Formats: C-alpha cells, structure tokens, sequence
C-alpha cells in the first residue's frame, strides 16, 4: 500500500489503537482483580456491559452471586426491543475500523 | 606409468627428496644435486595441482621448500598455511610452522605456534621438544 | 499505563487517515498483514535458538570456562580444557590444582 500523505499516520494510529486496548484490559483486570472492586460490586451499581450481546449498553447490577469465585452478576441491561424473531438476518459485515 | 594418481606423485617427490638428503648428509657432493631438488619440487607441485584440497600435499611441499639446499621460506610458510586452512585439525603443520619461526629468531611467535599445536594434540612429540 | 492511555487518546483524536478516501480497505489489509507477520515472528521464535530455556546458562558456563584458561575465544578447546575432559569428577578443581 501507499501511505504517503493523508495516510501517513494510519499504521501508527493502528498501533496506538492496539496497545491502548490491552491497557484497558489490563486496567479492566485491575478492576475485577482488586479486592476493593470485588467489594464495591453489589446492589445499587450501574455498569457498562461490553460483549457480543451488549455493546456498551448501560446496566445496573441487581445482585452479586454468593460464590465470589464464579462471580455471576444478575444485572439489568438495556437493549433494543427485538423487532424480529429470525436469526437469519445477521450476517458478516465490514470489519469495524477503530475511529477516534 | 600405468596408473597416474596423485598419491604416487607425492610419494615420488618424497623419494627424490630423500635421495638428495642422503647425498648431502654424507657430504658426498654439493651443487650437483640441484636437478634432484628441482625434480622433487616439480613432482610435489604436480601432485598439489592435481588435487589442491589436501593438507598432505601442501605440507610436503612446504617442508621440501625449506630444505637447506633450496631455502625458500616464503613458499614454505604459504604451503603450511594452506595446509592448515585446508584441514584445521593438523598438529604436524603447526609444528612445522613453529620450527620455521624458531630457527629464524622469533621465539615468541614460535612459542605461540607450538603451544597451540599441542593444544590440538597432547601426545605429539615434536611440539614438546620445541617447547623444551 | 493511565498516562500512556491519556497520550494515546490525545494522538488518536488527530489521525489523518480517518479523513483519507481509502481509509477502510488499506487499513484492513494492514491489519491482516501485521497480525500474520506477528504470528510468523512468534513462530520463528519458537523455531529459533533463543527458545531454549537453558541457553543463557550455557552462555554463562562458556564464559566461566573462558575466564579460566580452558576455551579460546570462539570456542576452541585449550590444553587445560582437554585435560579436564578426560577426568572422572570435579574436573575444574582438579585441573586447576594441576596447573597451579
């Protein structure tokens, strides 16, 4: 490829994108890994949920499972009301570039 | 005559060398053995060019090259170095270089060659004699 | 890490590729090549010699040999080394005793 001009920082930006993510995950580990985080996690807590299911949907934790080994959080998370009943409309799309 | 190989060429050169050595050592003559030495050099050179990847031929040519009747030390040094490069595990060539340096008042460098040579073969006699 | 995150956010908010006409395609191709190249690099490391767990200790041993007089530079055995080769046990101490 040719990156001379408007594309000069395209790879380096990419690097900045990659390293940053590990840091959040490291930060994310230092969020779930801490005993104090493990203490704050209880009822009356609003959380941001990020997975294939919830994409940065805001949720509020209702309870924390008694087994603090397998910490299962029964949490109310908002999602779009499903205006469909068929899993066939989901198909592979363009790989989402990380924008600013 | 009936089977022209390199080893026989080298051995023939050594035989001519021995004849010249015998004539000189009995003081029987001098300057009348020149043709014998040139013949010896010719045979050794023919052997070396026939197969120039054998430490034996380079070593034999080097030793003959430094005989008192010829006295061409540069060629001898070259031949020993080529023999060492051709096959690195060679105490004989190292000790011959050590002798070459030692006779020409180079005590330190001859010591280096002898010490390394015995490093390569701890039970070779001449290196120990040179050290003594 | 948090300071690095802040700086990466600052850099991410100014990229020129985001404004380029050919931003998505070249970028995805760059993703593929870097990921594959990284996997090759790890693969070669696994196939390399540095993978050996004990290699630094081998280097330390050869250095210990070289400070005493047993091995020349570029690894050729010296006379003391070949003496200590054919020895039953405690080769270093016995051969050192002989030379001293």
């Amino acid at each position: 490829p040719d990156m001379t001009g408007q594309l000069v920082d395209l790879p380096e930006y990419y690097s900045w994108g990659e390293e940053l993510t590990e840091t959040q995950h490291m930060i994310q580990r230092r969020i779930m890994e801490s005993v104090n985080g493990l203490k704050s996690l209880s009822a009356g807590r609003v959380v941001v949920v990020k997975n294939q299911e919830h994409h940065n949907a805001l949720g509020v934790i209702l309870q924390v499972s008694s087994n603090s080994t397998s910490r299962v959080f029964t949490t109310l998370v908002l999602c779009d009301k499903p205006l469909s009943q068929d899993p066939q409309d989901r198909g592979p799309a363009t790989a989402e570039v990380p924008y600013p | 005559k009936l089977m022209s190989t390199s080893n026989t060429w080298c051995d023939l050169g050594i035989n001519y060398y021995r004849q010249a050595q015998h004539l000189a050592e009995t003081g029987s003559n001098m300057n009348d053995l020149k043709e014998l030495l040139e013949k010896s050099l010719h045979c050794l050179k023919k052997a070396v060019r026939l197969d120039s990847n054998n430490h034996l031929y380079w070593n034999a040519l080097g030793v003959v090259a430094c005989y008192s009747g010829i006295g061409n030390y540069a060629l001898a040094q070259h031949c020993f170095i080529k023999s060492i490069q051709s096959e690195q595990i060679n105490a004989v060539a190292w000790t011959n270089l050590g002798v070459l340096y030692l006779t020409n008042e180079n005590i330190e460098q001859a010591h280096e060659a002898f010490k390394m040579a015995q490093s390569l073969d701890p039970s070779y006699l001449m290196c120990w004699i040179g050290q003594a | 890490g948090g300071l690095r995150a802040r700086k990466l956010e600052e850099l991410i908010q100014g990229a020129q590729c985001v404004h380029s006409p050919r931003f998505p395609a070249q970028y995805l191709k760059l993703r593929e090549r870097m990921q594959i190249q990284k996997e090759m690099e790890r693969l070669r490391f696994l196939l390399s010699d540095q993978s050996l767990l004990l290699l630094p200790e081998y280097h330390q041993r050869v250095e210990v040999l070289r400070t005493l007089g047993y091995v020349d530079e570029a690894g050729t055995v010296k006379l003391a080394g070949r003496v200590a080769c054919a020895m039953s046990s405690h080769e270093l101490l016995l051969t050192e005793l002989m030379f001293d």
